[PDB]
């Protein structure tokens, strides 16, 4: 992702 | 007439083929391979990629890379590939004279679906091409207009309740554990018992170990109790170079985390009390209907027995009076193929298409404006 | 602008489509008083008028004055009733009225006095058709072929019969033919049914490529057939039958042969049982199949396929009998031993666990892996009867050929002629997907004629000076885009048996959401939501949408297939599959198909045209109704095309004849041998401009009524020297009278 | 008409007085007008007469007097020519066309009539010279 989790 | 391409960017596959087909023309593993060691043999071939199933036939030399993460596309370039790949390789099909279908989960950063459309005009040059959540397309596979439909990737599990083809976005709900962290908790207990594996390559050597053996537990606690008690339920599996490895009541104990993401150390609650929280959402005149329509979707959904665990388990929730029924085709996996097959297929679906033209015209915003 | 006391006009009515009256009142201009025998008639926001003595009977409708109904209603009806004549042009199409009664009509002699001669210099007849197409094939190396389009019973097949057999007497030197008619009972058996409005209505269309080498000596026949209605095989309207070699089939199951096919009485059997209707009238089926067993006998097909044949049959009928309980609402089963499938298994001679498994599951297999799934007890039965469907399709095609085996002959086909015989444009007072089917074919097939008599006048014209623009035609392509075209009713049709629930309420929303008020020929009943009205090019027709989807469905499940094709018991099973994307295909895709393999097979042709009416209902030798028959010649597009030669030019006279005719009208002063410029002066005398005439090469063209006005201003002539003549004549009698008397 | 022609005329009424009463009936007084001379249609025959209903058509008797205002209305060869050039160029007619026409078309005469006035104007085709058949019955 961008934030909350690694992608 | 050119019949649309149909595609689905799972994490763990890309599943491809021609609208209107029964099954997809070509299933892979979406993985992309780098060569690593140093090159001994000059006038050997050379290669800086492999894609799908040559990096799978030669993993033991490569690093590899999933371009998926958690259903985002964590890197392009990679990913442009394994598009190239599918097309030019697997389907030998000109992209150029095909509309193009393509399948994306539910809750997933907006800017994925904008770069995702600018590389099918831009580097394909598609004619046509159109956006499809995962579980829409899994009503359309199983024959229905009503349902709550449970799906489970190799990325991502999410609920979508849909009632009378009307989806209801308050209702929805996405836990991001999968294949994947089913996988690297194998790995973490299976140490428990003195085997390590390491590496890439030797990840898929464990996911092969999973899907062969795991299976879940209609009781938890009593089959833990019982393979302490005895070691019926335990089994053994043959490495690639022929070492046996021998796993007992841990093969259970992965799917169980899907029910417990205690296990792996997640805050919220198993995809029974998801889905259940997620039916209370909808309004109480529907939810008659959504408890009856339960229907499973995608690999992660494939485990011997899951249907039964979750049916005796959300039947402990829900008011006894209503019937809980579970619906689990054996071809679910590829179900949300069939039905983005079914969907590109219908003529109402025809005027749809985001068009060349008017992408050309509106830029790629469009793709969040018409699509939904 | 005519009318006057002694005028006649033609009124409205409801028991004769139109009744005659005498005008007693000169009109000038707002009511009319008319003789019948007294009314007043009301003139509203003028009435039809009527064509001179002389014109009625005249030996083509276009000939006559007036053109309407009423007037080609009147020629229709007496020269059918008076003259016995049953045949009769419009324009080029040659219209036929079946007597039914035999006539003397045929024999052979006639067949020899027609042949050489034009279509002017004859009466019309059908060897006067079939004489036509042998002549332009003589002419042009372009085939041929003939078009017999008519409500069912109106003859046909028959008229096939005889455009047969004037080639067979006037090109044949020996064997053809016997075979072809021997054809005729095996074609009608597995091809002919029973329908709401008569019997042995052909549910097909029936194609015989007749054969010659470069000297047109007839070498040999080939028969196609497109356009079957497969779906009649498993579902049956009310009063109605499936294709009657069931019902023989079964009439026949006491006798030995039989015996083992295990049959019971029609009424017994699934298939047939549904309508309601086991016996014709006067037909008894079981010595109908005599005829059709010496047929196949004759025409070469051996016993050993003919008990396959029946064994095949037979294995459909017992298919249909085969119940399957549900588990589930989405899995069914058979019971433990279910007999309907014990003795089909037997019949074809297959394991009964392999088609109890294959008929209840079904079979997809991926890039990887075989899955196999239950199916809901409506997809078992959808699955089973799209398989009787297949193979009842399957067995057709295969004996068309066997047929075609024995009709071929090695030689070179140098050309050929081709007679087409094709159910015509029909209305019904229910109206289903097979009149949906057949009103599509005949919306094709009369675009082929609409453009073929447009090019025949632009031929014409241009054979002469005159300006094409006067020409203009029906063009009815907006009702084909309707039914044929994308988002057309055919397609979101084959939508619903996509669309993962559908049903023929859920459809009709569809069809109105997307054409009820976008499109001019599409309607809805006012007080149905379950049906639909389409704009046909004759008249509205009223659709019921209820039972459409159980109609379109097809798909065969390939297992189901290969179960059959491992048959090893007798050698016609394998045969008939052995020769998909094909199976998928619904019955409303492989009908447009095959109407396209129709379609480029004429188109590649010249057409002539034959269009048979049927004059009454109730089987009466021999006298005619109106109130059929109005509504025959608008389905046979006749009033389409008359009306529009009305709008045109439609009287020819040659320059010799009209002269030769109106020479009463002109003086000594104002004859002159060069007879085209006499009459280019006599008549801008008589008529007052080009606006009413063209002069022509060799022909003046009128338009309509002008002939009346010639026929009204030499009879006023006439009259006037003939009563001038007596006149004086009566004064020099008198004059004598008076010598006799004085002397 | 001066007395002269009046007493002519008033004599030669008198002789086809065949019931002695000095009348004639009123469908007679036609065929005087044309024996003295003039050409009426039927029409005109009527309306000289006054359209006479048939029962005084076929017995009431009118005198001389009564008569003469008729004969007066009444009385106040290229067409002639040009009517029979209609059915010709040889200066001959069918014996069979005429006979048709006259015996079916027009003031229809009976078939005696017609070959009366026919007779022997014929030769052996059966054709009339007919300027020379008019000139006879105009005489
Ligand atoms: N038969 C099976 N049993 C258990 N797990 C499976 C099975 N098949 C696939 N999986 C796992 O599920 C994931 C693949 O599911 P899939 O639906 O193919 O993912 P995607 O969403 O990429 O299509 C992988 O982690 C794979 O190991
Ligand atoms: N020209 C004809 N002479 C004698 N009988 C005729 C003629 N045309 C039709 N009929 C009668 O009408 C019947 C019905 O017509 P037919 O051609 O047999 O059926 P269809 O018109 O459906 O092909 C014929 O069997 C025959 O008895
Ligand atoms: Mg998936
Ligand atoms: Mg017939």
């Amino acid at each position: 992702w961008x934030a909350x989790c690694p992608a | 007439e050119t019949t649309a391409l149909v595609c689905d960017n799972g994490s763990g596959l890309v599943k491809a083929g021609f609208a209107g087909d029964d099954a997809p023309r070509a299933v892979f593993p979406s993985i992309v391979g780098r060569p690593r060691h140093q090159g001994v043999m000059v006038g050997m071939g050379q290669k800086d990629s492999y894609v799908g199933d040559e990096a799978q036939s030669k993993r033991g030399i490569l690093t590899l890379k999933y371009p998926i993460e958690h259903g985002i596309i964590t890197n392009w370039d990679d990913m442009e590939k394994i598009w190239h790949h599918t097309f030019y390789n697997e389907l030998r099909v000109a992209p150029e004279e095909h509309p193009t279908l393509l399948t994306e989960a539910p809750l997933n950063p907006k800017a994925n679906r904008e770069k995702m459309t600018q590389i099918m005009f831009e580097t394909f040059n598609v004619p046509a091409m159109y956006v499809a959540i995962q579980a829409v397309l899994s009503l359309y596979a199983s024959g229905r207009t009503t349902g709550i439909v449970l799906d489970s990737g190799d990325g991502v599990t999410h609920n979508v309740p849909i009632y009378e083809g009307y989806a209801l976005p308050h209702a929805i709900m996405r836990l991001d554990l999968a294949g994947r962290d089913l996988t690297d908790y194998l790995m973490k207990i299976l140490t428990e018992r003195g085997y390590s594996f390491v590496t890439t390559a030797e990840r898929e050597i464990v996911r092969d170990i999973k899907e062969k053996l795991c299976y879940v537990a209609l009781d938890f606690e009593n089959e833990m109790a019982t393979a302490a008690s005895s070691s019926s339920l335990e089994k053994s599996y043959e490495l690639p170079d022929g070492q046996v490895i021998t796993i007992g009541n841990e093969r259970f104990r992965c799917p169980e985390t899907l029910f417990q993401p205690s296990f792996i150390g997640m805050e919220s609650a198993g995809i029974h009390e998801t889905t259940y929280n997620s039916i209370m959402k909808c309004d109480i005149d529907i939810r008659k209907d959504l408890y009856a329509n339960n229907v499973m979707s995608g690999g992660t959904t494939m485990y011997p027995g899951i249907a039964d665990r979750m049916q005796k388990e959300i039947t402990a929730l829900a008011p006894s009076t209503m019937k809980i029924k579970i619906i689990a085709p054996p071809e679910r996996k590829y179900s949300v193929w069939i039905g983005g097959s079914i969907l590109a297929s219908l003529s109402t679906f025809q005027q749809m298409w985001i068009t060349k033209q008017e992408y050309d015209e509106a830029g790629p915003s469009i793709v969040h404006r018409k699509c939904f | 602008e005519l009318y006057t006391k002694y005028a006649r006009v033609w009124i409205p009515d409801p028991e004769e489509v139109w009744k005659s009256a005498e005008l007693l009142k000169d009109y000038k201009p707002k009511v009319l008083q008319l003789r019948l025998k007294d009314l007043e008639y009301c003139l509203d926001p003028l009435p039809p008028l009527r064509n001179p003595d002389i014109l009625v009977g005249e030996n083509d409708l276009t000939a006559l004055s007036y053109l309407h109904e009423p007037a080609v209603l009147h020629n229709l009806k007496v020269r059918f009733i008076d003259s016995k004549l049953i045949y009769t042009y419009c324009g080029i199409v040659l219209v036929a009225i079946n007597p039914y009664e035999q006539l003397p009509i045929y024999g052979e002699d006639i067949i020899n006095a027609y042949s050489g001669q034009n279509m002017g210099d004859m009466d019309p007849h059908i060897f006067a058709v079939a004489e036509e197409a042998y002549k332009q094939m003589a002419r042009d190396e372009r085939n041929q072929s003939i078009i017999v389009s008519g409500e069912s019973g109106a003859g046909k097949t028959v008229s096939a019969k005889y455009a047969m057999r004037y080639f067979a007497t006037v090109s044949g030197s020996a064997n053809v033919e016997e075979k072809v008619l021997a054809s005729n009972p095996i074609m009608e058996s597995i091809g002919n049914a029973k329908t709401t409005r008569n019997d042995n209505s052909s549910r097909f269309g029936k194609y015989i490529e007749i054969g010659f080498d470069k000297r047109y000596r007839i070498i040999g026949a080939n028969m196609r057939t497109y356009l079957l209605e497969k779906s009649r095989v498993v579902f049956q309207a009310e009063e109605e039958r499936n294709y009657h070699i069931f019902y023989q089939l079964c009439a026949s199951a006491a006798l030995p042969e039989f015996k083992t096919l295990r049959l019971g009485n029609a009424n017994y059997f699934h298939y047939t049982k549904q309508g309601g209707s086991p016996v014709i009238d006067g037909i008894d089926d079981a010595k109908e199949m005599v005829n059709t067993r010496q047929a196949c006998t004759l025409l070469g097909i051996s016993d050993s396929y003919q008990m396959g044949i029946f064994r095949i049959l037979a294995g459909i009928l017992h298919l249909g009998n085969v119940e399957f309980a549900s588990r589930d609402s989405d899995s069914c089963a058979i019971p433990p031993k279910h007999d309907p499938l014990t003795i089909f298994c037997d019949l074809m001679g297959v394991d009964y666990e392999e088609m109890a498994h294959w008929l209840c599951h079904r079979k997809l297999a991926t890039a990887t892996e075989t899955y196999i799934k239950p199916i809901s007890k409506l997809h078992a039965i959808n699955a089973r009867d799209a398989l009787a469907k297949h193979i009842y399709a399957n067995l057709f095609n295969w004996i068309v050929d066997h047929v075609n085996k024995a009709l071929h002959s090695t030689v070179k086909q140098h050309s050929f002629i081709g007679v087409l015989d094709i159910y015509g444009f029909e209305t019904f007072e229910i109206n289903s997907f097979e009149q949906f089917c057949i009103n599509y074919a005949n919306e094709k097939l009369q675009q082929q004629f609409n453009m073929h008599v447009f090019k025949l006048e632009q031929e014409e014209y241009m054979k002469e000076q005159i300006p094409w623009t006067l020409i203009d035609f029906y063009d009815n392509q907006p009702c084909i885009n309707l039914i044929e075209a994308k988002m057309g009713v055919l397609d979101l049709l084959d939508e619903e048996c996509k669309m993962p629930k559908g049903s023929d309420d859920t459809w009709a929303q569809k069809l109105y959401n997307t054409h009820l008020n976008k499109c001019a020929l599409f309607e809805k009943p006012r007080l149905s939501n379950k049906a639909f009205i389409i704009k046909h090019f004759a008249d509205k027709v009223e659709y019921q949408c209820e039972g459409f989807l159980e109609k379109n469905k097809d798909t065969v499940y390939e297992e189901q297939i290969k179960v059959l094709k491992s048959s090893k018991k007798f050698k016609l099973l394998p045969e008939l599959f052995q020769d998909s994307k094909e199976h998928k295909k619904t019955v409303g895709h492989q009908f447009r198909n095959s109407l396209h393999l129709l379609m480029e097979t004429l188109n590649a042709t010249t057409p002539h045209y034959v269009r048979c009416i049927k004059p009454n209902d109730f089987k009466f030798p021999f006298t005619f109704d109106e109130k059929r028959a109005v509504q025959q010649l608008r389905a046979c597009g006749v009033l389409e095309t008359i009306r529009i030669s009305a709008a045109g030019f439609p009287s020819r006279w040659t320059y010799q004849e009209f002269f030769s005719r109106y020479r009463v009208l002109m003086k000594q002063k104002d004859v002159l041998s060069d007879r085209k410029q006499t009459c280019k002066n006599v008549l801008e005398k008589l008529i007052l401009d080009k606006d009413k005439y063209q002069f022509g090469k060799t022909k003046i063209f009128f338009r309509a009524g002008q002939v009346a006005y010639l026929e009204k201003i030499r009879a006023d002539k006439l009259r006037a020297a003939c009563i001038r003549i007596q006149k004086t004549i009566r004064g020099w009698l008198m004059r004598k009278k008076y010598m006799r008397m004085r002397r | 008409f001066n007395k002269d022609q009046l007493e002519e005329f008033k004599e030669a009424f008198e002789l086809f007085d065949r019931v002695g009463d000095g009348k004639i009936l009123y469908s007679q007084c036609g065929d005087v007008m044309r024996a003295l001379g003039q050409n009426p249609t039927n029409a005109e025959v009527l309306k000289v007469l006054g359209n006479p209903k048939s029962d005084e058509l076929k017995s009431r008797r009118v005198d001389f007097e009564t008569f003469l205002p008729m004969l007066q209305a009444v009385a106040k060869y290229e067409d002639y020519l040009e009517g029979f050039r209609v059915f010709d160029g040889n200066g001959k007619v069918m014996g069979a066309e005429l006979r048709h026409v006259l015996t079916t078309l027009g003031e229809k005469m009976t078939e005696e009539e017609v070959e009366t006035v026919l007779a022997g104007h014929e030769d052996s085709n059966g054709c009339i010279n007919y300027e020379a058949f008019l000139k006879h019955i105009l005489s």
